[PDB]
């Protein structure tokens, strides 16, 4: 039943929670999951210069390089500090 | 419990004009019921295209008026316990 459904993954931020990242938008979203009709919440920020997307498994937000979509690593909402570095092997470039 | 996040971009420029929440649904999914959406790893789970047929569906959760013709449109099914 429906509020077991609601545990299955992390809320995600509230914007204004988001601490330690700077001033924060939200971008419209783009990066499908396979399983979910969903698109992952995004935020830019640094002028628009680095994205964030709610990973909402892991419940951590996950930092790209606008210009090509590189990952950065993971990023606590709480406090903004990096939580896992760049994979070389992810990044966003389709969904920009 | 749920709310209705809902979020809204420029069709030109694609930036960010607004956001709002609906009121808390508790634990009643059935909105997203009527949205055709099931329950399945859709909760706390990503933001669907507002369509044209979802709005006379969403419009009475909201001040804003929604107006497709301007802005592109995003909600997601956002669940937390209790008040928030």
């Amino acid at each position: 039943g429906f509020k077991d459904y609601g545990h299955d993954y992390h809320p995600a931020p509230k914007t204004e929670n988001i601490k330690g990242l700077g001033d924060l938008k939200p971008g419209i979203p783009k990066t499908p999951k396979q399983n979910g009709g969903g698109k992952r919440k995004r935020w830019t920020g640094d002028k628009g210069r680095k994205i964030y997307e709610w990973d909402s498994q892991h419940g951590e937000l996950e930092g790209y390089r606008a210009s090509d979509g590189q990952h950065l690593g993971s990023f606590d909402p709480k406090t903004g500090n990096q939580l896992k570095g760049p994979d070389p092997k992810r990044n966003i470039k389709k969904y920009l | 419990g749920l709310k209705l996040d809902l979020t809204w971009f420029d069709k030109s420029t694609e930036d960010f004009k607004g956001e709002e929440y609906s009121k808390d649904f508790g634990d009643d999914g059935s909105v997203m019921e009527s949205l055709g959406v099931p329950f399945k790893d859709n909760v706390n789970n990503g933001c669907f295209d507002v369509i044209a047929e979802w709005v006379p569906l969403l419009q009475p959760y909201f001040n804003h008026q929604i107006d497709i013709s301007d802005n592109e449109y995003f909600v997601s099914f956002d669940y937390r316990d209790g008040d928030w």
